[PDB]
């Protein structure tokens, strides 16, 4: 259960690449922002070719079984981006996750 | 006149790995160019024996022998006889000392609440119950640092009230009470013939015991069905 | 500041104990005793093997809790299934856990 | 409690710690009459390991492990010259130690 908070700041032009770990055994790896008012996790970037609505095309995935870190990149940043982000495996995505951090806009 | 001998004890094997059989004449008559021998069963002789002590207090002479063997020798039971002489009783007068079941349980019980409340001292105490025959050790060790009979002591082996079957002791450690603010475990190590290693070690501190206060929050969900 | 009692993975048990560390009285301190089982509600009587009665029961002996109830993540559960596609009939292991082991 | 699980016996110590000079003596009351000596043990007094010119003693009574939980006293009366009135006692029983609060937390969300 790693908790690495880090503070990459964004802008619409902005980019900034989430890192997190990989079992690599071709499982379903997701990452999920949770929702603060809902209480539940909603799955940003999954596996398969599923993507958020509101992140339709501006979000890339990059795997690299080499170096043993799972990166996610996103493009543009409205400014509203910020939330806890956590990766993950299994079929589940709620009770699943294995690392969460907060990005952050602005800075 | 005055002769005995005996074996070695459990303190010492498990201590020392040294087991011998030691013979103390001493009460006769001061006269010294005497000699002392081991002789067992079968007709093996001994090692040499030194470190006599001084002349009793009283105006007497003492005399020490000993009989280093195998460890196998005392438990595969050999009988072993002590030749002590003397200038007044030609007769070499010789003594013989011969042999010796259940494992019993350690048992650590915490100390009381009310001594606790006195703030000075907290006695913890180490039973060894149900264990056959006598002579089993008991060791303390706070943080895994052998502890001293200085500040432990034990009840010298005994007898059961129900059962004659096997025999209890006792030991209880001393201590303050800011010690037990951060416990340190205080273990008991035991060691007794009927063991596999010699040895089991129990440790209660203030993590265990009774608890004061249970909040079980068994909880249920319909799709946690692979508890991970 | 817990230490971990205990972590059963098989039962989902998760005992646990701590000293609460109260103000500076005579010492009346608690002990704590965290028990955290979760129920799965779903599962089968046999983990494995889906043809059996659900579940009814849920027995939690703290003695023996250092059949199951759960699936372990890391572990690996799988049958064999009887299919045919005509006359013959290859058994073939099935998985009943995809994803917690690969062939 | 670990010697309880064993469904055996049950074993209550007296302690007698602190006392000076020696010739302490212990019996086991219940519900006033005593026990049988053949149902309690004694042992002699020993020195104190830190305390100069104190002793101790001890006496384990052992009775059935069914017996003790039901109720059931138990209490040593102790003798020695040094009391107010040259007698005091103890009690135990299955209840004798804190309230132990349940918090349950029962889930079905
Ligand atoms: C159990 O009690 C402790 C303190 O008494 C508390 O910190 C903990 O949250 C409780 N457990 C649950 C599941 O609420
Ligand atoms: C149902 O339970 C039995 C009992 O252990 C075990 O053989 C298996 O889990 C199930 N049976 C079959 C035939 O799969
Ligand atoms: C247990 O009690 C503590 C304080 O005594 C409380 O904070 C906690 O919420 C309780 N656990 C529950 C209600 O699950």
């Amino acid at each position: 259960r790693i908790l690495p908070e880090v503070k990459v700041e964004g802008e619409l032009g902005g980019s900034v690449t989430i890192k997190c770990p990989l079992p690599e055994m071709h499982v379903r790896i997701y990452l999920c922002r949770e929702m603060a008012g809902s209480g539940t996790c909603g799955t940003v970037v999954s596996t398969t070719n599923f993507i958020k609505a509101e992140y339709k095309g501006r979000v890339t995935l990059k795997q690299y079984p080499r170096k043993n870190l799972f990166l996610v990149e996103v493009t543009q940043l409205t400014e509203s981006d910020s939330g806890v982000y956590a990766c993950g495996a299994g079929m589940n995505t709620d009770r699943g996750k294995t690392q969460k951090v907060t990005l952050n806009v602005h800075s | 006149i005055r002769v005995f001998a005996i074996p070695p004890s459990f303190a010492s094997i498990f201590l020392t790995k040294s087991t011998k059989l030691t013979c103390l004449v001493t009460d006769l008559t001061t006269y010294d160019s005497v000699t002392i021998s081991w002789t067992r069963q079968n007709g093996e002789a001994v090692k040499t024996h030194t470190n006599i002590s001084e002349s009793h207090p009283n105006a007497t002479f003492s005399a020490v022998g000993e009989a280093s063997i195998c460890e196998d020798d005392w438990n595969s039971g050999e009988r072993f006889t002590c030749t002590v002489t003397h200038t007044d009783l030609p007769s070499p007068l010789k003594q013989t000392i011969s042999r010796p079941l259940h494992r019993p349980d350690v048992y650590l019980l915490p100390p009381a609440r009310e001594q606790l409340n006195l703030r000075e001292s907290a006695t913890i105490t180490c039973l060894v119950t149900g264990f056959s025959p006598a002579d089993v050790f008991v060791q303390w060790m706070q943080r895994g640092q052998p502890l001293s009979p200085e500040k432990y002591v034990t009840s010298a082996p005994m007898p059961e009230p129900q059962a004659p079957g096997r025999y209890f002791a006792h030991s209880i450690l001393t201590v303050s009470e800011e010690e037990w603010n951060t416990g340190e475990t205080y273990t008991c190590v035991v060691a007794h013939e009927a063991l596999p290693n010699r040895v089991t070690e129990r440790t209660v501190d203030k993590s265990t015991g009774k608890p004061t206060l249970y909040n079980v929050s068994l909880v249920m969900s319909d799709t946690a069905g692979t508890c991970y | 500041e817990r230490i971990v009692l205990v972590d059963n993975k098989c039962k989902c048990a998760r005992i646990t104990s701590r000293i609460i560390r109260s103000s500076e009285d005579p010492n009346e301190d608690i002990v704590e005793r965290n028990i955290r089982i979760i129920v799965p509600l779903n599962n089968r009587e046999n983990i494995s093997d889906p043809t059996s009665p659900l579940r009814t029961r849920f027995v939690y002996h703290l003695s023996d809790l250092c059949t199951c109830y759960t699936y372990d993540r890391n572990k690996c559960y799988t049958a064999v299934v009887p299919l045919v596609y005509g006359g013959e009939t290859k058994m073939v292991e099935t998985a009943l856990t995809p994803d917690a082991c690969y062939p």
